[PDB]
C-alpha cells in the first residue's frame, strides 16, 4: 500500500544512486542517498499519523512518492550504463536542474518527517503572520494541490490568473511536484517577506527585477557572473540550496572576483537598498537599470 | 571560500 509505494521508492533512489557513481550542492551523489535513508525511515514508523484525510501525513507521501519518480525517470533517461565539460551541455544543466529539484525534495521531506517521524501537524512557519494564514486557511494539513492553494492565498494575497499566478506558482513549487506543501509556503514567505505586501514584494523582487534568477546553482551563478567581472557592482540573487528560506547574492566585488553571500535574514529589499546606496549592489545580471 | 560575509 504505502509501503508497497515507500519500498519502491527507496530501490529507485538506489539504481539512480549506483548510476551517478561516476559534488559540491547541490549534488545527486549525497542526496539520493540521504533520501533513501529517510525514506527506509519513513517506512519502518509508520509500521507503528497525525489527523488523516485530505493534505495530512498519508497525502504527502502518496504525492510525494509520484513526484519522486517522476523526477528519478528524468535523471535515469541523462545517464549512461557504467562531455559534462563541454560549453552549453544541455546534460549538465538538466542534471544541475534536476539536482536542485532533489535538494528541495530531499529538504521538504527532512523538515516534514525528520528521523522518518511525520511532524506536518505541528509543523510552525518562520514569519507569524504566515503561520497564522496556514493554520486559519488550512488547519493541520502539510500539503496542497495548486488551485486550493492560489484559491486560499488569495483571501489575503489574490494573484491574477494566468500567467502571473503560474509565474507565482513556478517560484513556491521547489519540489515541482504540482503541490504546495506547509515547508515550500515557509520558505516563500520568508523570502518575500513582510506579509502585508507578500506578492508586491514578489512583483518587485522577482516578476520585474532583472537580478533574480531562478533554479541556479552556486556554480550556475558563479558562471553566469563570468560575463560581468569588469563591472564591479553587478549583481544576481536567488534562493540558497543549503539555507532553505534565505537569499544568496552573488556580485562582482572591487577587485572583479565572484563573491556570494547570504544575508541572513531581514526583507530584500531592505538588503538591496543597503548595498545599493553603499556602492556594493548596482547593476542587476550586469545591465544599467537597477529596479 | 563558498559563502563570505555579507559586505554590509
Ligand atoms: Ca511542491
Amino acid at each position: 500500500e504505502e509501503a508497497r509505494a515507500l519500498g519502491r521508492a527507496v530501490r529507485m533512489l538506489q539504481r539512480l544512486e549506483e548510476q551517478c557513481v561516476d559534488v559540491s550542492p547541490p549534488s545527486l551523489r549525497d542526496l539520493l542517498p540521504r533520501t533513501a535513508q529517510l525514506l527506509r525511515e519513513v517506512a519502518h514508523s509508520r509500521r507503528a499519523g497525525g489527523p488523516g484525510g485530505p493534505g495530512g501525513s498519508g497525502d504527502f507521501l502518496l504525492i510525494y512518492l509520484a513526484n519522486l519518480e517522476a523526477k528519478s525517470r528524468q535523471v535515469a533517461a541523462l545517464l549512461p550504463p557504467r562531455e559534462l565539460f563541454r560549453a552549453g551541455s544541455r546534460l549538465r544543466r538538466q542534471l544541475a536542474k534536476l539536482a536542485i529539484i532533489f535538494s528541495h525534495m530531499h529538504a521538504e521531506l527532512h523538515a516534514l518527517f525528520p528521523g522518518g517521524k511525520y511532524c506536518g501537524h505541528m509543523y510552525q512557519l518562520t514569519k507569524a503572520p504566515a503561520h497564522t494564514f496556514w493554520r486559519e486557511s488550512c488547519g493541520a494539513r502539510c500539503v496542497l494541490p495548486w488551485a486550493e492553494f492560489e484559491s486560499l492565498l488569495g483571501t489575503c494575497h489574490p494573484v491574477e490568473p494566468g500567467c502571473t499566478a503560474l509565474a507565482l506558482r513556478t517560484t513556491i513549487d521547489l519540489t515541482c511536484s504540482g503541490h504546495v506543501s506547509i515547508f515550500e509556503f515557509d520558505v516563500f514567505t520568508r523570502l518575500f517577506q513582510p506579509w502585508p505586501t507578500l506578492l508586491k514584494n514578489w512583483q518587485l523582487l522577482a516578476v520585474n527585477h532583472p537580478g533574480y534568477m531562478a533554479f541556479l546553482t552556486y556554480d550556475e551563478v558563479q558562471e553566469r557572473l563570468q560575463a560581468c567581472r569588469d563591472k564591479p557592482g553587478s549583481y544576481i540573487f536567488r534562493l540558497s540550496c543549503t539555507r532553505l528560506g534565505q537569499w544568496a547574492i552573488g556580485y562582482v566585488s572591487s577587485d572583479g572576483s565572484i563573491l556570494q553571500t547570504i544575508p541572513a535574514n531581514k526583507p530584500l529589499s531592505q538588503v538591496l537598498l543597503e548595498g545599493q546606496k553603499d556602492g556594493f549592489y548596482l547593476y542587476p545580471d550586469g545591465k544599467t537599470h537597477n529596479p | 571560500q563558498r559563502y563570505s560575509s555579507d559586505p554590509t
